[PDB]
């Protein structure tokens, strides 16, 4: 659910 | 117009019409069939966009079918299960094949060719990421070895970035922020995660007078993300 | 235990939920072309025509970014990148003229001969209509006068048993409406019709619990066109 | 394009 990039 | 420049072309129309397998096509015809030169700024960026797409709309499928499996596990409907299960195979044969793609073209050729740290950073990030989606999924052992080959990527990438890109570098940021879900994500590690985010937003915030308008849309981006992070961790 | 209409029928649930449309239209498949003289139950028909709307949309939004780059490249005087472009656009017609075709057959061979109730002949007409339309919009030559054609015989047909067998609340009339005004619209190129359907159809249901939300839902859509329509 | 549904 995390955010990254 | 070039055989390397018109597959380029073609992987920016795949881009726009939303079909990804096509665009990961192109790029890899660009790739591997160059020989020994780097592939340019934007081809890296062109080739990290086509397979994180094809990837995740499995990520997303896997999750809601991994979810419903769990919800029908609970009702005692046991062939619900069955068959879900069976399906959920099906998407994990898939996330199995593409990170496999990825991940033979970085040990190949991408890791081994880059000279800049730039891009030695870069390709060992995507590393980092394609093995972290495998520990998504698998299970037991095939989970230990890529949650391990993961920490490795993420920390030889680190050693390079902190002592030789600028702290606001967008690549460095972006390297901090997966590696930090790594730990809260992989190995259930909030504390960590939260101090190895908090370090890399603060070392970016006492720099920043001096970052340059060329990296300044992706920098300010990563770091709201990095801020985003924190506030639901925390 | 399951029978395999039940299984086919939850595998297709399973797929839209994890959005991978084509396992949905081949389940969906499987549940009709196993059938002989059943007509699919209301669920099932709603299921087969998600399955098939967003296989489609997905290509007819792709072919219309495509068209708008060749056109902005045909102007930039850019001649090697229309021709790749042009050929891209092609790959993309072959996808769409095969999912219409996979549809249409099945509404032709099956589906339209056994609808007994006003309900079910109403549908796969509207359907049949819908299929033609998405050709329309992409076939040139003979191939485009042929369609559009088809799209207006099956949508008047449908429109008869509408307006005389069902209430003008009903969602089944109200999308038909709606879609039919749209033809009128895109492809008939007359304003003034599109306008005259869909003015009508709103204003006869304005006179009329199950069906609440699906018709006030088309309700609205067709209030949401009449006003761009009106206003552009 | 316009709404259909
Ligand atoms: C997506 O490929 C195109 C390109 O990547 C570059 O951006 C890199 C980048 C993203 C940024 C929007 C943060 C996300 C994908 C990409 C290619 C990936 C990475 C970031 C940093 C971390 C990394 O992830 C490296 O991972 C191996 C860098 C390379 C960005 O500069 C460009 O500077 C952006 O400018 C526009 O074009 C880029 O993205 C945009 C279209 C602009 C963003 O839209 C609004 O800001
Ligand atoms: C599961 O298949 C879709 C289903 O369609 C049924 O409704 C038909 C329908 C639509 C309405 C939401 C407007 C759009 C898809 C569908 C299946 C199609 C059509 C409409 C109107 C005409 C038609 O288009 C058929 O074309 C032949 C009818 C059949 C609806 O009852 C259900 O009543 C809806 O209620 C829920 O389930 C439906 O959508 C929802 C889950 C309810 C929530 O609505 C969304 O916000
Ligand atoms: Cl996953």
């Amino acid at each position: 659910q995390s955010y990254t990039v | 117009p070039t055989a390397r420049e018109e597959n380029v072309y073609m992987a920016k129309l795949a881009e726009q019409a939303e079909r990804y397998e096509e665009m990961v096509e192109f790029m890899e015809k660009v790739s591997n069939s160059l020989g020994s030169e780097e592939l340019t700024v934007e081809e890296r960026n062109l080739l990290s966009v086509a397979y994180k797409n094809v990837i995740g709309a499995r990520r997303a499928s896997w999750r809601i079918i991994s979810s419903i499996e769990q919800k029908e596990e609970s009702r005692g409907n046991e062939e619900h299960v069955n068959s879900i299960r069976e399906y959920r195979s099906k998407i994990e044969n898939e996330l199995s094949k593409i990170c496999d793609g990825i991940l033979k073209l970085l040990d190949a050729k991408l890791i081994p060719s880059a000279a800049s740290g730039d891009s030695k950073v870069f390709y060992l990030k995507m590393k980092g990421d394609y093995h972290r989606y495998l520990a998504e999924f698998k299970t037991g052992a095939e989970r230990k070895e890529a949650a391990e080959s993961t920490l490795t990527a993420y920390k030889a990438a680190q050693d390079i970035a902190t002592t030789e890109l600028a702290p606001t570098h967008p690549i460095r940021l972006g390297l901090a922020l997966n590696f930090s879900v790594f730990y809260y994500e992989i190995l259930n590690s909030p504390d960590r995660a939260c101090n190895l985010a908090k370090q890399a937003f603060d070392e970016a915030i006492a720099e920043l007078d001096t970052l340059g308008e060329e990296s300044y849309k992706d920098s300010t981006l990563i770091m709201q993300l990095l801020r985003d992070n924190l506030t639901l961790w925390t």
